[PDB]
RNA sequence: GCGGGGUGGAGCAGCCUGGUAGCUCGUCGGGCUCAUAACCCGAAGGUCGUCGGUUCAAAUCCGGCCCCCGCAACCA
RNA sequence: AAAUG
RNA sequence: CCGAGGGUAGGGCCCGUGACUGGGGCGAAGUCGUAACAAGGUAGCUGUACCGGAAGGUGCGGCUGGAU
RNA sequence: UGGGAGAGGGUGGUGGAAUUCCCGGAGUAGCGGUGAAAUGCGCAGAUACCGGGAGGAACGCCGAUGGCGAAGGCAGCCACCUGGUCCACCCGUGACGCUGAGGCGCGAAAGCGUGGGGAGCAAACCGGAUUAGAUACCCGGGUAGUCCACGCCCUAAACG
RNA sequence: CGAUGUCGGCUCGUCGCAUCCUGGGGCUGAAGAAGGUCCCAAGGGUUGGGCUGUUCGCCCAUUAAAGCGGCACGCGAGCUG
RNA sequence: GAAUGCCGGCAUGAGUAACGAUAAAGAGGGUGAGAAUCCCUCUCGCCGUAAGCCCAAGGGUUCCUACGCAAUGGUCGUCAGCGUAGGGUUAGGCGGGACCUAAGGUGAAGCCGAAAGGCGUAGCCGAAGGGCAGCCGGUUAAUAUUCCGGCCCUUCCCGCAGGUGCGAUGGGGGGACGCUCUAGGCUAGGGGGACCGGAGCCAUGGACGAGCCCGGCCAGAAGCGCAGGGUGGGAGGUAGGCAAAUCCGCCUCCCAACAAGCUCUGCGUGGUGGGGAAGCCCGGGUGACAACCCCCCGAAGCCAGGGAGCCAAGAAAAGCCUCUAAGCACAACCUGCGGGAACCCGUACCGCAAACCGACACAGGUGGGCGGGUGCAAGAGCACUCAGGCGCGCGGGAGAACCCUCGCCAAGGAACUCUGCAAGUUGGCCCCGUAACUUCGGGAGAAGGGGUGCUCCCUGGGGUGAUGAGCCCCGGGGAGCCGCAGUGAACAGGCUCUGGCGACUGUUUACCAAAAACACAGCUCUCUGCGAACUCGUAAGAGGAGGUAUAGGGAGCGACGCUUGCCCGGUGCCGGAAGGUCAAGGGGAGGGGUGCAAGCCCCGAACCGAAGCCCCGGUGAACGGCGGCCGUAACUAUAACGGUCCUAAGGUAGCGAAAUUCCUUGUCGGGUAAGUUCCGACCUGCACGAAAAGCGUAACGACCGGAGCGCUGUCUCGGCGAGGGACCCGGUGAAAUUGAACUGGCCGUGAAGAUGCGGCCUACCCGUGGCAGGACGAAAAGACCCCGUGGAGCUUUACUGCAGCC
RNA sequence: GAGCUAGCCCUGGCCAGGGUGAAGCUGGGGUGAGACCCAGUGGAGGCCCGAACCGGUGGGGGAUGCAAACCCCUCGGAUGA
């Protein structure tokens, strides 16, 4: 049946994304405390 | 004049529609016309604050002259009576001497190819606009004001009219179609006659499908849902109310008042409704 | 198993608070009527389901037994 | 108020 | 080919019969009341409507085939 | 041709008396009701009286043994639309008449449908009385209905 | 109770005998025939259908007869549900 | 040494199940160390509204070539979407940006919130909507509306000429709109041709033929032609379109009116440039100077912003045109021509799938366009088949039980079973014909029957065209022929009678419930006078609604028909300027502490003092409630009638052993040979009953009962056959589970059901196919039950708070 | 976290073919005029049959599956909520 994953680069973008992190103080701290712990990426990877 | 079906469908039985014979012309002033942005029910939050809305079809908003006092003293003529999907009454196109046109609600009895006219000197004619004070007590009239230059606030529904019963002072007694006995300010604008398409009472809407063309959606009583729902949810099997009959939000529903009580508009309130 | 009840012929008070049995109807006698009903006047009829106890004294309070209503008998 | 044979 | 008829299927009329049910008729005498005939003790009758153990009652309108 | 009398019919408009309700005033110990009462209403200010307002229905005197219509039936007043009918003149057509199975229309009240309206009245219903009882008569209430529009029903002691 | 799946049916049986039939008997209020009753006997047999989830039961048509019980009210790592 | 412990390693089950759709294979020849599996040819089968082709999303080099086969690939591998390396994606016109707006998002002004932040008109962002200029062929191993070739076109800049009051973020027009149905003319696509072009072919009994087989076009500027869309011209007045306006709107006059004209599309033609089969010979070359024509069918696509009808009444903004404003009229704009200028990103490849979403090369899921031919009434259905693509990445044998999917069956025909569950039957079209009942639509495909192929003869109407020939589409009549059988294959209703419930079409427990549940039109109560009520929010602000009582919220009931009784004592709600109670506050009789004292400080009675409650009323389609005992009639029975107690009032109509009836399989009747179900009655209704509606109701239902006809492997009662497994051989090779095991029967015993104890009995060692009685077999720390002063959802006149409201 | 799912908002798209034949309109009859009746035309509808598409009724299979909901036969809707 349809299944749960449903790739949308656009809906990627706008949900997960660097600019969309920055808007909010929690999405700031999500940046913030991934920075912290070193991930090497800091938002999901997403082609445009 | 409404009109009936043949029982050709199970739904055309009682199905009824208007006969639209007051209608002259078919589309829009498109000038007039601008984009009606449906809701839902929902709020800036996104929220649903009215329940079972939505889904409806598309339309237009025709913007409608509620002041009329803008244009005293200039004449217009009656060009034509078209159907307006965002109210019950139909709406008359006024073609103003001053080149203007507008939009009004149709009275009862308004011609094709007449002429209105508003202000304190417009003779007591089906169609004028007046303030309240120069219309003789006993007039039927409508899309009253209820504060002076505010906009007819007051009996614009299908074969609506509030009736001048007396006067005391800066203001006129009317009796509202609620049968209320309101004061209203003597300044405030209304129009002689009753609104039009008083049939639209007697309307059938016949089937289910109807509802939902006019943006209605199924609503669902609280006896069919679960505590967690509604003070009606729960039971096993049917089960009456077992208490005071209730809201979703457990305020009673039968019979309790609900104006607040210091409000100030009570003091230009003669009579609370009828029936 | 839990609650209530049994008193003239019928249906009900009195029991809780021990000493005093009461109301309506019916029954009997007499009136009125030609007569009957209705109506009026007077009367009789209950030892209180039963046995046992407490008490100076028990329809009344406490037990046993009989009988009649009502409620319950669920997870299984 | 006043039924019946 | 037609064709007595036989067969299959679906209809129409009539008759008989049927748990039960509806009122009707008849059979002197029981139970309940007293609706009508006198102004029958609320004049009656009436078409209709609602009601009631029963006759009946009441409402609206009609008739005199109503007394005084 | 010229005249006439009439609640004949339909539409719209309009007048005053009264009942009820509401607001103001003035006022106090009862009011109402019956055979007599009670229910009911009233010191939370009723009834009785004065002023104002809202609304519905019916039209007093004239009025009669009267008038009109085929019947049912029709009554304040005004205007419009409209039917029937009698009279005089003796002018016109020249039997063009009478009746009428069917058919069609009209048809008190009650009743029914969809709206509206709702003062008074009032089946049902409730209460107070009476009574052996009183599912009645009498009393206090009171919902349909009575009123309007449209559509049905088609009955009668629709009788002279 | 860190799981022993529970009524009835179906399928497959197997055992007990307090024996439904068939075999052998005694007593009889056993004339014959047909029964009654008790004794011996478990080798075999012990039907099809209507109703109900039913087991049971009633009923229809037959039969030599239409037995009663146990096997985790036999049998769901066999089926049904 | 144990914790269903943790991490790791390795065992067992086992050479076992499986190797992923039953569309299918065989042989020859190549390559190579090795070949069922790679390459080539021939034969066979499968898809063909796809299993073919083209877009979009998502994926991200998977594309192409060379060289490889350790691992990946369910086997193999020389092959590959795998490993290494090299190569490959080319645009002014296609898509997106340098254009526009939609929901939404953001947000100068402004508003709000302890902070964080929440709002908000304009503006800005935001597309698969609007707008906008490229078609055909060739070329690469791999890209192409991108490169090349031909023929076209757009914008910007500069210039030249001609023209004009030029000029805008401002005004205005337009852009600009639904659903259903649909005209005319075209095109896409297709069928046929006795005509045109073509390498060839004559087989096996016949045909050298008007034979067979193949093909008979594509793009195109101006102009022209056909078919459509759009659009009135002039003048005068002017107070409206938030300045102005010659524009637009409004008024009057004159001309024009299915037209015409002007303008814009589509189609045809069109200089020109392209393509071009079978067959044969090694992707190529020849065919070829290829031919390129006639008739018919014909869209849902185009002309298009066409037409008609209908109610539920159907985006915006820019481009564009017009109007003027500052300004400027050496400018500036419009038109024609010329030169120049024209940026950024995507472009490979898969794309119904082995490359996307499902952990897998996973029988699942994935939006748009094309989707040929014939026949079957039609069609995107069905069978076959074209182009094209595939035989599904383990095979070879065997021909047991048993399983799955399938075929047939003597006699019977539901006897099966909870149930005809399942499977038969029926089945398309044309004609004849069709009942109760009904809301007059329907019930209806009711039921039931007949016809159906092929040949010849005769003939009626229509389209194209020409009025004819031909072609194409509907039919009509007569005579015949063959078979068991003519919708000869494939796709395609079993039917009737009768109850229950729900009016109906709809909706639901994604993944055990599709229903009688929810919803539904309709009915009633109730709230709401507008800054409405109500809802969301601390607020601002929103929804309600740019709505206004014929409207909006809440509640119950649930088409329709005939109806919906009695109780207001309790609770609720509504009304009630009295009275009772009533907090803060006011008041301050009268007391107190302290100081020498003026004083400072405290307690404090009456009395005034909201809502709420008490109290008086109303109210049921408000919560709800609608009796008991005893007697009584021709000497039976029963009780119309009566007595008495209680209540706020004692269940009305209608219905009733019912989706409700305990006793119960009530009793009687019907149906059956037999009827605990069913249907019709009765009424002692354990425990119907009137909008948690009562009783009915045509039509409807994958709902739940009962019955009959038809027909059947459901059954008596089973038999045979088919294929895929199971079985054997080669390849690859799991799993839960497992204290260890050298693991028998009976009768006992034992913590009460023993392979493991006792006594007896039986028993050579080890496997394979099978069956499931036991190992209190496996799985899941029982979901029932109890326990825990464990948890959570829910309720209320439990307690205590809080929001909210007064 | 609404790339699953539920509702709503904006903007697009899709629904082979066949059947039934409402209103209206035209004509004819009818009448004082009417209602109304007949025929033709017309093309309505939470109408009918049936693909796509959306479903998930009954059964069988599957059950360490092809699949953590699938396959086959059958069946519901298919211009509309
Ligand atoms: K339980
Ligand atoms: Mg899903
Ligand atoms: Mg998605
Ligand atoms: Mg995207
Ligand atoms: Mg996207
Ligand atoms: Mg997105
Ligand atoms: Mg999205
Ligand atoms: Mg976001
Ligand atoms: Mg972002
Ligand atoms: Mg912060
Ligand atoms: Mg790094
Ligand atoms: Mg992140
Ligand atoms: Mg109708
Ligand atoms: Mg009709
Ligand atoms: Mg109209
Ligand atoms: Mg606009
Ligand atoms: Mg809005
Ligand atoms: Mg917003
Ligand atoms: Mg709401
Ligand atoms: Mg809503
Ligand atoms: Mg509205
Ligand atoms: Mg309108
Ligand atoms: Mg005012
Ligand atoms: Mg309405
Ligand atoms: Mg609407
Ligand atoms: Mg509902
Ligand atoms: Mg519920
Ligand atoms: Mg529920
Ligand atoms: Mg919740
Ligand atoms: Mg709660
Ligand atoms: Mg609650
Ligand atoms: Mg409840
Ligand atoms: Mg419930
Ligand atoms: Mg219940
Ligand atoms: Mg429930
Ligand atoms: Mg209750
Ligand atoms: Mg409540
Ligand atoms: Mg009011
Ligand atoms: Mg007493
Ligand atoms: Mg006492
Ligand atoms: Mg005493
Ligand atoms: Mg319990
Ligand atoms: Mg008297
Ligand atoms: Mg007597
Ligand atoms: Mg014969
Ligand atoms: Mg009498
Ligand atoms: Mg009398
Ligand atoms: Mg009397
Ligand atoms: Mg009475
Ligand atoms: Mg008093
Ligand atoms: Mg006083
Ligand atoms: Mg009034
Ligand atoms: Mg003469
Ligand atoms: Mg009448
Ligand atoms: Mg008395
Ligand atoms: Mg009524
Ligand atoms: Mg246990
Ligand atoms: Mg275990
Ligand atoms: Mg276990
Ligand atoms: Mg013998
Ligand atoms: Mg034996
Ligand atoms: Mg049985
Ligand atoms: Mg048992
Ligand atoms: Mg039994
Ligand atoms: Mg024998
Ligand atoms: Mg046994
Ligand atoms: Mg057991
Ligand atoms: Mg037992
Ligand atoms: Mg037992
Ligand atoms: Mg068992
Ligand atoms: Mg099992
Ligand atoms: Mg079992
Ligand atoms: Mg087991
Ligand atoms: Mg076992
Ligand atoms: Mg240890
Ligand atoms: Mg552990
Ligand atoms: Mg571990
Ligand atoms: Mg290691
Ligand atoms: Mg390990
Ligand atoms: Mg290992
Ligand atoms: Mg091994
Ligand atoms: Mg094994
Ligand atoms: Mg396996
Ligand atoms: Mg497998
Ligand atoms: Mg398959
Ligand atoms: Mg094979
Ligand atoms: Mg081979
Ligand atoms: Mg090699
Ligand atoms: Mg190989
Ligand atoms: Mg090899
Ligand atoms: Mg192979
Ligand atoms: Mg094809
Ligand atoms: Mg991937
Ligand atoms: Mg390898
Ligand atoms: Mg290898
Ligand atoms: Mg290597
Ligand atoms: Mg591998
Ligand atoms: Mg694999
Ligand atoms: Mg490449
Ligand atoms: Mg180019
Ligand atoms: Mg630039
Ligand atoms: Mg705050
Ligand atoms: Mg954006
Ligand atoms: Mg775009
Ligand atoms: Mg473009
Ligand atoms: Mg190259
Ligand atoms: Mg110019
Ligand atoms: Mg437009
Ligand atoms: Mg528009
Ligand atoms: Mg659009
Ligand atoms: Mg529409
Ligand atoms: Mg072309
Ligand atoms: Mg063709
Ligand atoms: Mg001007
Ligand atoms: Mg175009
Ligand atoms: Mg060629
Ligand atoms: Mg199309
Ligand atoms: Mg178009
Ligand atoms: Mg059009
Ligand atoms: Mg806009
Ligand atoms: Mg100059
Ligand atoms: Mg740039
Ligand atoms: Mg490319
Ligand atoms: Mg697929
Ligand atoms: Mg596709
Ligand atoms: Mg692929
Ligand atoms: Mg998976
Ligand atoms: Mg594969
Ligand atoms: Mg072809
Ligand atoms: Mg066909
Ligand atoms: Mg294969
Ligand atoms: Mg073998
Ligand atoms: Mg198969
Ligand atoms: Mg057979
Ligand atoms: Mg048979
Ligand atoms: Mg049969
Ligand atoms: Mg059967
Ligand atoms: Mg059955
Ligand atoms: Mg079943
Ligand atoms: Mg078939
Ligand atoms: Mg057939
Ligand atoms: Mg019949
Ligand atoms: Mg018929
Ligand atoms: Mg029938
Ligand atoms: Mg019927
Ligand atoms: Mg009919
Ligand atoms: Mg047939
Ligand atoms: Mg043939
Ligand atoms: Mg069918
Ligand atoms: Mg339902
Ligand atoms: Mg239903
Ligand atoms: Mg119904
Ligand atoms: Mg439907
Ligand atoms: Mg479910
Ligand atoms: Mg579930
Ligand atoms: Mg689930
Ligand atoms: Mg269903
Ligand atoms: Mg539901
Ligand atoms: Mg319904
Ligand atoms: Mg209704
Ligand atoms: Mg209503
Ligand atoms: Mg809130
Ligand atoms: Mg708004
Ligand atoms: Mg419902
Ligand atoms: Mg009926
Ligand atoms: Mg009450
Ligand atoms: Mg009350
Ligand atoms: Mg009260
Ligand atoms: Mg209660
Ligand atoms: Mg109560
Ligand atoms: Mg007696
Ligand atoms: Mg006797
Ligand atoms: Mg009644
Ligand atoms: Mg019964
Ligand atoms: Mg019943
Ligand atoms: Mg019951
Ligand atoms: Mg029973
Ligand atoms: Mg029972
Ligand atoms: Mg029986
Ligand atoms: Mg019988
Ligand atoms: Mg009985
Ligand atoms: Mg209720
Ligand atoms: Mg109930
Ligand atoms: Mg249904
Ligand atoms: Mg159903
Ligand atoms: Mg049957
Ligand atoms: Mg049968
Ligand atoms: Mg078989
Ligand atoms: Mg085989
Ligand atoms: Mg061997
Ligand atoms: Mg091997
Ligand atoms: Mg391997
Ligand atoms: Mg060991
Ligand atoms: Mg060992
Ligand atoms: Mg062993
Ligand atoms: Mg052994
Ligand atoms: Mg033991
Ligand atoms: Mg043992
Ligand atoms: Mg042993
Ligand atoms: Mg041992
Ligand atoms: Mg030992
Ligand atoms: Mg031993
Ligand atoms: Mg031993
Ligand atoms: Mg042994
Ligand atoms: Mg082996
Ligand atoms: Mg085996
Ligand atoms: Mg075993
Ligand atoms: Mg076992
Ligand atoms: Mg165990
Ligand atoms: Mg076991
Ligand atoms: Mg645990
Ligand atoms: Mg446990
Ligand atoms: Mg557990
Ligand atoms: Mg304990
Ligand atoms: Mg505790
Ligand atoms: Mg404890
Ligand atoms: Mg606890
Ligand atoms: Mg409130
Ligand atoms: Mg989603
Ligand atoms: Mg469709
Ligand atoms: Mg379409
Ligand atoms: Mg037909
Ligand atoms: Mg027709
Ligand atoms: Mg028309
Ligand atoms: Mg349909
Ligand atoms: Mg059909
Ligand atoms: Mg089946
Ligand atoms: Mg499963
Ligand atoms: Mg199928
Ligand atoms: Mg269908």
């Amino acid at each position: 049946m349809k299944r749960t994953w449903q790739p949308n680069r656009r809906k990627r973008a706008k949900t997960h994304g660097f600019r969309a992190r920055m808007r909010t103080p929690g999405g700031r701290k999500v940046l913030k405390r991934r920075r912290q712990k070193g991930r090497w990426r800091l938002t999901p990877a997403v082609r445009k | 004049a409404v009109k009936k079906f043949k029982p050709y469908t199970p739904s055309r039985r009682f199905m009824t529609v208007a006969d639209f014979s007051e209608i002259t012309k078919t589309e829009p002033e498109k000038s007039l016309v601008k984009p009606l942005k449906k809701t839902g029910g929902r709020n800036n939050q996104g929220r649903i604050t009215v329940r079972f809305r939505g889904g409806g079809h598309k339309r237009l908003y025709r913007i409608i002259d509620f002041k009329r006092w803008d244009k005293v003293g200039i004449p217009a003529k009656v060009a034509a009576i078209e159907y307006d999907p965002n109210r019950s009454a139909r709406i008359a196109l006024l073609h103003y001497v001053d080149g203007e046109k507008r939009y009004i609600i149709a009275p009862d009895g308004l011609q094709v190819g007449q002429q209105v006219v508003a202000g304190p000197d417009a003779p007591i004619q089906v169609g004028n606009a007046l303030p309240l004070r120069f219309i003789p007590v006993g007039t039927v009239v409508h899309a009253v004001e209820l504060e002076p230059k505010k906009g007819a606030k007051l009996a614009r529904a299908a074969g609506t009219s509030a009736q001048i019963q007396g006067r005391e002072g800066d203001y006129v007694i009317l009796r509202l179609p609620s049968g209320e006995l309101r004061k209203v300010h003597g300044e405030c604008y209304a129009t002689v006659g009753a609104v039009g398409n008083a049939d639209h009472k007697n309307i059938v809407l016949g089937k289910a499908g109807r509802s939902r063309w006019l943006g209605r959606r199924p609503h669902v009583r609280g006896a069919a849902m679960n505590p967690v729902d509604h003070p009606h949810g729960g039971g096993e099997g049917r089960a009456p109310r077992g208490r005071p009959p209730a809201s979703p939000w457990g305020w009673q529903t039968k019979g309790l008042k609900t104006r607040k009580r210091r409000k100030p508009s009570s003091r230009f309130i003669i009579a609370r409704r009828k029936k």
